[PDB]
C-alpha cells in the first residue's frame, strides 16, 4: 500500500 | 569521538553506542496520539507520545508505525521518533558525534536521500553513512561469506555474500513479516470467538505471539493431533485478568511464512526463494553457502524454526549437501553488533560521508559513497 | 488579572456553593432556592434567606433540575445575587471556574459563558466537569507525585447520579452512565414511608436521613437486629418524636436494591458494565482507584458493600473462565477508598487545579469572545 | 417439497420457502413464550444482540414458534439453508446445526454468508457488497464469481449503537427514554427521521442558524419531543466509530483500504460495482455520500492534489428498494438452485460420525 | 434484586402437587403436609421473612411452581396483616380461623389473575390432597402472622407490621 | 477520510440558462450607442421633454456580461431623467408602454435602489408603486425571474 | 461482550 502504487 | 548507530527497525528502534556488545535504547518504534481531547491542566496532556509510554498508556492512544515494511511513510513521525532517541534516551548531541543507520535492500532511494537529507538539514550531523541490515549481521557473526536470512518485523529477506563480494541479482526480498502474522493470529482468534481489533489489542496479540507461539516439522499431523487431544491447549492472561485457551493457532500462524497462500499471496515460502536465490548463483559458491547460512532479526525466534528450515532445505536440495543452520540467541540485535564493529573498526572511517560532501554534491551522493 | 484569586464557583439542583482558592473549606453553601413575588417587582431572595421567606408572600422554584438548567432569567438572577451580596468580589479582577455535568449541552454552556462573559463583563473563564476535579481531591498532598490518575468516579448528585471511567485525565464520553435515582427521590420515598403510618414533611424526612441513614451487607438475613433488638428504633424529634423505624436501614439499599420507587439495574453491574465497555488495558486500574462523591454517596458502609458486591462478581466472572480455561490467574485487586473528601470533592478539585498558574492561561479571555463570539467552547 | 429459508438475524427475522421473491414472513426476534408477533408484558430477551448467539434455548423456542406458528411443517429431512456473519465464531454454527439436526431433521442445511446470498439476489457476478445490520456489518469482495476469504472485513458497529447513541443524545438534551420499553419506539422515529449529511459543515451551520431541521415527534403514551441536530448526526456516529468508542477507520476508508489490499486488475472491476444490504443502509444520502467519501479519500491518497485525471474514475455504487430483504431473495434462489443435488448439503446421515468436521467443508 | 429466591427449588424429596408444595414445615395443624422431623430449616419463617421483604418489590417473574407457592403465601400473609388491623389477640385468631376455613379452596378459580397468578391445579384425582395442603398451609400462614405481628400484647398489633401492609405484592391488589 | 469540496466532476450549469445576445460588440464591448444616445436624454433634459428622452433611452439596453462602467453610466443618467419629471403624467406614460419596457424600468429602478446614497430612491419607489398598481405584480415576478446580471 | 473476551 506504501509503494506510491502496488502494495 | 565515539561513533554510534541506530537500526530504525520497524518493529522497534535499537539505538546505541559503538564498541559495545550490546545495545542501550530498545525502545519500540510507535507513535501514540491522544484519542480524547483532554481537560486535566498540570499533568502530562501532552499532545503525542512515543517509545515506552505509549505501549503503557496504550488504551487511549491510537497508535501508529511510522514505518512499514522498511519504507517510511510518516516523515514527521520519524524525525519525532529520532528526536526522542537522540536527547531523552541516549542524551547526546549528535553534532559531535556521527550517526551510522541502517536499511532494507530493493527501497526507495527517494527514502534514502529524504533520510540523509533530514539527518544532514535537522541535526547537523557531521557524517551520515548507510547499509544492509544483513552485512551487519554478518560482521556480527563474525564470518565473512555465506547466506543470511533477515526477518524483521516489517520485511523478509536473504542475501548471500561470498568472500565479501555480494550477488545483487541473488538477492530475494518478500513483505511477509510479523504484522501479517498478528494480523492473521487475530484472524484465527476471531474465529475461536476471541475479537481482537484496536491497536492495544494488536499489541497484546503481537506479546502472544513472542510469548508461546512456535512450528512442527509435520504440519499435518500437528493439525490432526491438536484436533483429536487437547495437549496442546495453552492458557495465557490478559491485564483484564480473565484468562483464556488457544490451542492449534500458536502453529499455525507461521503457516504463513511457510505458507503464504494462507493469508493471500501468490509468492512462495521462504525455503522455496532461499533455494531459488542459491540455485542463481554459481555452483563452486554454492557448496559452502548450503554449509553456512544464517538466521537474523525477529519473527525467526521462533522455536523448531531450524529444523523445519533444515528439513525444507535438504528436501529441495541434493541429499549428498551437507547443510548447516546458524540462528544463535544473539539474533535479535545482530545488525546493531555488526554496525557497532564496522563503526569501531578503522578504514570503514575513510568512507564515512561528511556535511560538506552532501552540501556541495547533493543528496545524490548517497547512491554512490554506499551499497 | 491573573494574579489575584480565582473564585470557585459550583452550581447544583441540591446545594450551590461558591468561595475562593487557596482555602482547605468551601464558602457559602447553600441549597439553591429562589423566592420572588413605581412598579419593579425586584425584591427576590435566594438560598437560606428565600427558605426562610415565603410566609410574607414571596413564591418559590428551583432553577435547574434533573441536572439541566431551565430557567436563564432565574439562574442570571441567581448568579447576580450570591455575586453582588454574599460575595463582594468584581467579576473583572478575577478568574472564574465554574463546573457543569458532563451531560451539560453546548447550548447551555454557551449560553452561560456569554451571561457570563456580556453581563458580568468578565476577564477570564474556564470551564469544566467534575469528574476530573472529584478525583483529583482524591489524594492529600499533591505533590509527591506518586499520585495515580486512573479512576472510576461515581458522582451521586441530589437530583442525578452519574459515573465516569476516567483515566489518565483523559474523560470518557462512551462508557460515561447515568442514573435518575441517589437524589431527592430517596427523600420522597422515605416520606411517603412515613406518610403513610405516621402522619406527623420532607425537612424531617432529609434529617433523620444524613442523622442515621445506614447500610447493611444483606437485608433479609438482615432485619435481625431489628427483630432482636428495639435499640434501632430510634426517636428523633424537630414539634415531637417520630419512630424511625426502619427508614434508616431500607432508604439507602435502593441502590443495590434498585426498582424499589419511580426499571433499573444494581450499582455494581452498572459500573462493572462500564469498566468492560472501556478499553481492556485500562480495567487493571479503573478497579483499582475507585473514588466516590456527592453528599448521597457519603453513607456509613457504602464502600464495603460497594467492593464486596464488584469483587464477588469479577471474582465469579474470572472463576468461570478459569475453570473454563484450566489455568489459574491472578486474582484483580478491587479497593474504593473516601477520604473527607465525597461531601464537597468537586470544589477542592476545582480550587486544587486553579492554585496552578496554567489556570490563567487555559481560561477564556474577553478578547477572544468579542472576536469569535459565542461559539468559543462547543464539548469537552 | 422445496426447502426453506431462514435468514436469523440480530432483532428480526424473515422466512418463506425455497422460491418466493418478497418474504412471506417477517417479525422482530425479541422475546409460556411470546416469542413472534406478540410483542405488539413479559421478560424482554433480545438474545441476539449480535450475530453471536447468547440464550440458545430461547433461540430453539423461537425457531419453535416460527415452525409450529407462523408455519405449518414440522419435517424431518426437508432442507433448510441458513445465514451468518463471515467470520462468526464456529461454535455459534456449530451449536446451530446441532440443535436443527436433533430436535428435527433437516437433512442439509448449508448455511452461507449474506455478502454473497445478497450477491446472488442481485443476480450479480462481481463487484464488492456491504452488509449493513442491526449489530454487525461486513464487507465481502468478489470477482468474476470467485470469493478472496482473506480480504472479507467485518465492522461491529450499527444499528443498535446507533440507537443507543440517540439515546444518549436525547438524554443530553433532557428527554429519557431509561426504561426497557420505548426503545422500539425510538428506532422507529430513527428509521422515520434521519438522514446522512452531503456535506457536514454546512448541515451544522444550518442547525446552528435556522429553526429549520427542528422536528416534533408524538409517542404512543401521549407526549411529544423535538427531535434536532441527532437527526444528521446519528449517520456521523455510524460514519465515526471513534465518536462512539471504537478505534476504527469507518466506512468509507475501511472498504477502500480493504479494496486496495487486493490486485490492482481487480479494483476497478470494484469501483463499477458496489451494491448494499440491511435497513441500516436505508438512511437518506447514505450512497452519495459514500461515494464523494471514496472520491476524495482517493484523491488525497493516490493523487495528492491534482484534479487533473480525477474525472476518469468511473465510480458506480449501487442501491435498490430491496435491500432490505437482498438477504432472503439470495437464499431463496440459492435453495431453489441447489434443491436438485444433495452432496452440496450436509444431510442428516454423515453427523454422528464427523458432523463437526462435515461443516468445515464449506469453508476451508 | 429485591425479589429474594424461594429457597425451595430443590429435589430433597418428591413434595410437588401439580403447581404447589407439601414440604415439611410447622403447621401443627391437618392437611396434607406429610409428617417430618428436621425443626431446623422451617419453611414458615422463610416465607414470612420473603414476603415482609418482598413487600416493598416491585418486579417478580414466574419462576415455577415453587415460586407461586411463594407467592401465594404472601399474598395471604399480606391479606391477614390488612384485615387484622383493628382486632385483638382473640379477634386476631378468631379472623385468621375465619379465614382458613374460609371460601378459599385450590387455586385457579375466579379472585387472581388469570395465569400469572397462579399455575394450572390437578385436583381431578388429587383435588384432597391438594385442599389438605392448601388449608395446613393457610392456617401455618395464619398462625405465624399473629404470633409475629399481633404479639402477647394483644389489643396492640405490631406498628412495623401493620406499617408493611400499605403495599401489595406485584401491585396486584386488584 | 478529508474534506476537499470536490466539485471539478458534475460542473454546474450556468451560461446554459439566460441566453445572451452580448453577441453584438456594438454598444456592449464599445460603448457607442450608449454615448450616442446619453447626450439626447441630456439635450432632452436641457429643454424640458424629458419622456421622449427616457423614451428614446429605453430603446436600447445593455447586458451584464462583464462590463459595469457603462451600465452605472445608464443607470446615472436614467436616475436623472427620472428626477426631472414631476409627478404627474407618470400614469399615462406607463399606461401607453410596453411589458418588456416595463420590465426593464423596474429592473433599473431596483438597481438603482441598490445604492441609496447615490441616488434619491423616493421617486423611484413612487414609480415602482405606481407601475405596480398600474400593471400589477406581473412585472414585479418577471423581473425577479430575468438574468442574474444586468 | 458475548465473545468471551473483548466486544
Ligand atoms: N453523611 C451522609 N450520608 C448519606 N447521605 C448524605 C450525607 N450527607 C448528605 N447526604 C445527602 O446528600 C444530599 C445533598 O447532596 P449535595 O447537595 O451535596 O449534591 P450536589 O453536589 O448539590 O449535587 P448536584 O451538584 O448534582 O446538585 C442530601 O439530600 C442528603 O440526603
Ligand atoms: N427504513 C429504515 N431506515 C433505516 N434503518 C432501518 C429501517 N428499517 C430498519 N432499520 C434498521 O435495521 C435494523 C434491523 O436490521 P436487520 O435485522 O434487517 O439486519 P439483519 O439482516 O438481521 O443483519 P444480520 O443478518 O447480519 O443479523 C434495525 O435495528 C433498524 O434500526
Ligand atoms: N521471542 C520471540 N518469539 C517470536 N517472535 C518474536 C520474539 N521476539 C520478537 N519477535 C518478533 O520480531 C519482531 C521484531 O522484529 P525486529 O527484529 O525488531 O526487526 P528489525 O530487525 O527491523 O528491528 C516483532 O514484530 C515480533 O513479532
Ligand atoms: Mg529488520
Ligand atoms: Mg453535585
Ligand atoms: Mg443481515
Amino acid at each position: 500500500p506504501a509503494w506510491l502504487a502496488t502494495c | 569521538t565515539t561513533a554510534l548507530v541506530c537500526d530504525n527497525g520497524s518493529g522497534l528502534v535499537k539505538a546505541g553506542f559503538a564498541g559495545d556488545d550490546a545495545p542501550r535504547a530498545v525502545f519500540p518504534s510507535i507513535v501514540g496520539r491522544p484519542r480524547h481531547q483532554g481537560v486535566m491542566v498540570g499533568m502530562g496532556q501532552k499532545d503525542s507520545y512515543v517509545g515506552d509510554e505509549a505501549q503503557s498508556k496504550r488504551g487511549i492512544l491510537t497508535l501508529k508505525y511510522p514505518i512499514e515494511h522498511g519504507i517510511i511513510t510518516n516523515w514527521d513521525d520519524m524525525e519525532k521518533i529520532w528526536h526522542h532517541t537522540f536527547y531523552n534516551e541516549l542524551r547526546v548531541a549528535p553534532e559531535e558525534h556521527p550517526t551510522l543507520l541502517t536499511e532494507a535492500p530493493l527501497n526507495p532511494k527517494a527514502n534514502r536521500e529524504k533520510m540523509t537529507q533530514i539527518m544532514f538539514e535537522t541535526f547537523n550531523v557531521p557524517a551520515m553513512y548507510v547499509a544492509i541490515q544483513a552485512v551487519l549481521s554478518l560482521y556480527a557473526s563474525g564470518r565473512t561469506t555465506g547466506i543470511v536470512l533477515d526477518s524483521g518485523d516489517g520485511v523478509t529477506h536473504n542475501v548471500p555474500i561470498y568472500e565479501g563480494y555480494a550477488l545483487p541479482h541473488a538477492i530475494m526480498r518478500l513483505d511477509l513479516a510479523g504484522r501479517d502474522l498478528t494480523d492473521y493470529l487475530m484472524k484465527i482468534l476471531t474465529e475461536r470467538g476471541y475479537s481482537f481489533v484496536t491497536t492495544a489489542e494488536r499489541e497484546i496479540v503481537r506479546d502472544i505471539k513472542e510469548k508461546l507461539c512456535y512450528v512442527a516439522l509435520d504440519f499435518e499431523n500437528e493439525m490432526a493431533t491438536a484436533a483429536s487431544s487437547s495437549s496442546l491447549e495453552k492458557s495465557y492472561e490478559l491485564p483484564d485478568g480473565q484468562v483464556i485457551t488457544i490451542g492449534n493457532e500458536r502453529f499455525r500462524c507461521p503457516e504463513t511464512l511457510f505458507q503464504p497462500s494462507f493469508i493471500g499471496m501468490e509468492s512462495a515460502g521462504i525455503h522455496e526463494t532461499t533455494y531459488n536465490s542459491i540455485m542463481k548463483c554459481d555452483i563452486d559458491i554454492r557448496k559452502d553457502l548450503y554449509a553456512n547460512n544464517v538466521m537474523s532479526g525477529g519473527t525467526t525466534m521462533y522455536p523448531g524454526i531450524a529444523d523445519r528450515m533444515q528439513k525444507e532445505i535438504t528436501a529441495l536440495a541434493p541429499s549428498t549437501m551437507k547443510i548447516k543452520i546458524i540462528a544463535p540467541p544473539e539474533r535479535k540485535y545482530s545488525v546493531w553488533i555488526g554496525g557497532s564493529i564496522l563503526a569501531s573498526l578503522s578504514t570503514f572511517q575513510q568512507m564515512w560521508i561528511t556535511k560538506q560532501e552532501y552540501d556541495e554534491a547533493g543528496p545524490s551522493i548517497v547512491h554512490r559513497k554506499c551499497f | 488579572a491573573s494574579f489575584n484569586v480565582p473564585i470557585i464557583m459550583d452550581n447544583g439542583t441540591g446545594y450551590s456553593k461558591l468561595g475562593y482558592a487557596g482555602n482547605d473549606a468551601p464558602s457559602y453553601v447553600f441549597p439553591t432556592v429562589i423566592a420572588t413575588r413605581a412598579t419593579e417587582d425586584l425584591d427576590f431572595f435566594i438560598g437560606n434567606d428565600a427558605l426562610k421567606k415565603a410566609s410574607a408572600g414571596y413564591s418559590l422554584d428551583y432553577p435547574i433540575r434533573h441536572g439541566q438548567i431551565e430557567n436563564w432569567d432565574h439562574m442570571e438572577r441567581f448568579w447576580q445575587q450570591s455575586l453582588f451580596k454574599y460575595l463582594r468580589c468584581e467579576p473583572e479582577d478575577h478568574y472564574f471556574l465554574l463546573t457543569e455535568p458532563p451531560l451539560n449541552p453546548p447550548e447551555n454552556r454557551e449560553n452561560t459563558a456569554e451571561i457570563m462573559f456580556e453581563s458580568f463583563n468578565c476577564a477570564g473563564l474556564y470551564i469544566a466537569v467534575q469528574a476530573v476535579l472529584a478525583l483529583a481531591a482524591s489524594w492529600t498532598s499533591s505533590k509527591v507525585t506518586d499520585r495515580s490518575l486512573t479512576g472510576t468516579v461515581v458522582d451521586s448528585g441530589d437530583g442525578v447520579t452519574h459515573i465516569i471511567p476516567v483515566a489518565e485525565g483523559y474523560v470518557i464520553g462512551s462508557s460515561i452512565k447515568t442514573m435518575p435515582l441517589a437524589g431527592r427521590d430517596v427523600t420522597y420515598f422515605v416520606q411517603s414511608l412515613l406518610r403513610d403510618r405516621n402522619e406527623p414533611s420532607l425537612k424531617t424526612a432529609e434529617r433523620i436521613k444524613e442523622e442515621c441513614c445506614y447500610v447493611c451487607p444483606d437485608i433479609v438475613k438482615e432485619f435481625s437486629r431489628f427483630d432482636r433488638e428495639p435499640d434501632r428504633y430510634l426517636k428523633y424529634a424537630s414539634s415531637t418524636t417520630i419512630d424511625v423505624g426502619f427508614e434508616r436501614f431500607l432508604a439507602p439499599e435502593i441502590f443495590f436494591n434498585p426498582e424499589i420507587a419511580s426499571f433499573l439495574t444494581p450499582l455494581p453491574e452498572l459500573v462493572d458494565n462500564v469498566v468492560q465497555s472501556s478499553p481492556i488495558d485500562v480495567r487493571k486500574g479503573l478497579y483499582k482507584n475507585i473514588v466516590l462523591s456527592g453528599g448521597s454517596t457519603l453513607f456509613k458502609n457504602f464502600g464495603n458493600r460497594l467492593q464486596r458486591d464488584l469483587k464477588r462478581i469479577v471474582d465469579e466472572r474470572i472463576h468461570r473462565s478459569e475453570m473454563l480455561s484450566g489455568a489459574k490467574s491472578g486474582g484483580v485487586d478491587v479497593n474504593v477508598i473516601s477520604h473527607k473528601r465525597q461531601r464537597n470533592a468537586v470544589w477542592f478539585g476545582g480550587s486544587l487545579l486553579a492554585q496552578t498558574p496554567e489556570f490563567g492561561s487555559y481560561c477564556h479571555t474577553k478578547a477572544d469572545y468579542e472576536e469569535y463570539g459565542a461559539s468559543i467552547a462547543r464539548r469537552y | 417439497s422445496a426447502p426453506i429459508v431462514l435468514d436469523n438475524g440480530t432483532g428480526f427475522v424473515k422466512v418463506g420457502y425455497a422460491k418466493d421473491n418478497f418474504p412471506r414472513f417477517q417479525f422482530p426476534s425479541i422475546v409460556d413464550v411470546m416469542v413472534g408477533d406478540e410483542a405488539e408484558l413479559l421478560q424482554v430477551k433480545y438474545p441476539m444482540e449480535n450475530g453471536i448467539i447468547r440464550d440458545f434455548e430461547e433461540m430453539n423456542q423461537l425457531w419453535d414458534y416460527t415452525f409450529f406458528e407462523k408455519l405449518k411443517i414440522d419435517p424431518r429431512g426437508r432442507k433448510i439453508l441458513l445465514t451468518e456473519p463471515p467470520m462468526n465464531p464456529v461454535a455459534n454454527r456449530e451449536k446451530m446445526c446441532e440443535t436443527m439436526f436433533e430436535r428435527y431433521g433437516f437433512g442439509g442445511v448449508y448455511v452461507a454468508i449474506q455478502a454473497v446470498l445478497s450477491l446472488y439476489a442481485q443476480g450479480l457476478s462481481s463487484g464488492v457488497v456491504v452488509d449493513s445490520g442491526d449489530g454487525v456489518t461486513h464487507i465481502v469482495p468478489v470477482y468474476e464469481s470467485v470469493v478472496l476469504n482473506h480480504l472479507v472485513g467485518r465492522l461491529d458497529v450499527a444499528g443498535r449503537d446507533a440507537t443507543r447513541y440517540l439515546i444518549s443524545l436525547l438524554l443530553r438534551k433532557g428527554y429519557a427514554f431509561n426504561r426497557t420499553a420505548d426503545f422500539e419506539t425510538v428506532r422507529e422515529m430513527k428509521e422515520k427521521l434521519c438522514y446522512v449529511s452531503y456535506d457536514l459543515e454546512l448541515d451544522h451551520k444550518l442547525s446552528e442558524e435556522t429553526t429549520v431541521l427542528m422536528r416534533n415527534y408524538t409517542l404512543p403514551d401521549g407526549r411529544v419531543i423535538k427531535v434536532g441536530s441527532e437527526r444528521y448526526e446519528c449517520p456521523e456516529c455510524l460514519f465515526q466509530p471513534h465518536l462512539v468508542g471504537s478505534e476504527q477507520p469507518g466506512l468509507s476508508e475501511f472498504i477502500f483500504d480493504t479494496i486496495q489490499a487486493a490486485d490492482v486488475d481487480i479494483r476497478k472491476y470494484l469501483y463499477r460495482a458496489i451494491v448494499l444490504s440491511g435497513g441500516s443502509s436505508m438512511y437518506a444520502g447514505l450512497p452519495s455520500r459514500l461515494e464523494k467519501e471514496i472520491k476524495q479519500l482517493w484523491f488525497e491518497r493516490v493523487l495528492h492534489g491534482d484534479p487533473a485525471r480525477l474525472p476518469n474514475f468511473k465510480v458506480k455504487i449501487e442501491d435498490a428498494p430491496r435491500r432490505r430483504h437482498a438477504v432472503f431473495i439470495g437464499g431463496a434462489v440459492l435453495a431453489d438452485i441447489m434443491a436438485q443435488n444433495d452432496h452440496m448439503w450436509v444431510s442428516k446421515a454423515e453427523w454422528e460420525e464427523y458432523g463437526v468436521r462435515a461443516l468445515d467443508k464449506l469453508g476451508p | 434484586m429485591p425479589a429474594y429466591h424461594s429457597s425451595f427449588l430443590s429435589l430433597t424429596d418428591v413434595p410437588t402437587t401439580g403447581n404447589i408444595a407439601m414440604l415439611p414445615l410447622k403447621t401443627k395443624f391437618r392437611g396434607p403436609a406429610y409428617p417430618a422431623d428436621e425443626s431446623q430449616m422451617d419453611i414458615i419463617d422463610e416465607c414470612i421473612g420473603l414476603f415482609r421483604a418482598n413487600c416493598f418489590f416491585r418486579n417478580f417473574e414466574i419462576k415455577g411452581p415453587a415460586d407461586r407457592t411463594l407467592i401465594y403465601g404472601t399474598l395471604f400473609i399480606s391479606e391477614c396483616l390488612g384485615r387484622v388491623n383493628g382486632l385483638n389477640y382473640r379477634d386476631a385468631e378468631r379472623q385468621l380461623n375465619s379465614l382458613a376455613l374460609e371460601n378459599f379452596s385450590i387455586p385457579g378459580s375466579a379472585g387472581f389473575p388469570l395465569n400469572a397468578l397462579y399455575a394450572p391445579p390437578l385436583s381431578p384425582q388429587d383435588a384432597e390432597i391438594m385442599r389438605t395442603y392448601l388449608t395446613q398451609f393457610r392456617q401455618e400462614l395464619a398462625y405465624r402472622l399473629l404470633s409475629h405481628v399481633y404479639a402477647t400484647e394483644k389489643d396492640h398489633p405490631s406498628k412495623w407490621w401493620t406499617c408493611f401492609s400499605k403495599r401489595r405484592f406485584m401491585n396486584k391488589a386488584l | 477520510f478529508r474534506t476537499l469540496d470536490v466539485d471539478s466532476i458534475t460542473e454546474p450549469v450556468l451560461t446554459e440558462q439566460d441566453i445572451f445576445p452580448i453577441r453584438n460588440e456594438t454598444a456592449e464591448q464599445v460603448q457607442a450607442a450608449v454615448s450616442q444616445l446619453i447626450p439626447q436624454a441630456r439635450s432632452a433634459i436641457q429643454t424640458g421633454n424629458a419622456l421622449q428622452g427616457l423614451k428614446t433611452l429605453l430603446s436600447y439596453v445593455p447586458y451584464g456580461n462583464d462590463v459595469q462602467e457603462v451600465r452605472t453610466q445608464y443607470l446615472n443618467a436614467f436616475v436623472d431623467v427620472l428626477s426631472n419629471i414631476r409627478a404627474a403624467d407618470i400614469p399615462a406614460f406607463v399606461k401607453e408602454c410596453s411589458t418588456e419596457e416595463i420590465d426593464n424600468i423596474v429592473n433599473f429602478i431596483y438597481r438603482g435602489l441598490a445604492n441609496p446614497q447615490a441616488y434619491n430612491s423616493s421617486v423611484l419607489l413612487n414609480w415602482h408603486e405606481k407601475v405596480v398598481e398600474i400593471s400589477g405584480i406581473g412585472c414585479i415576478v418577471r423581473v425577479l425571474n430575468s438574468r442574474p446580471d444586468l
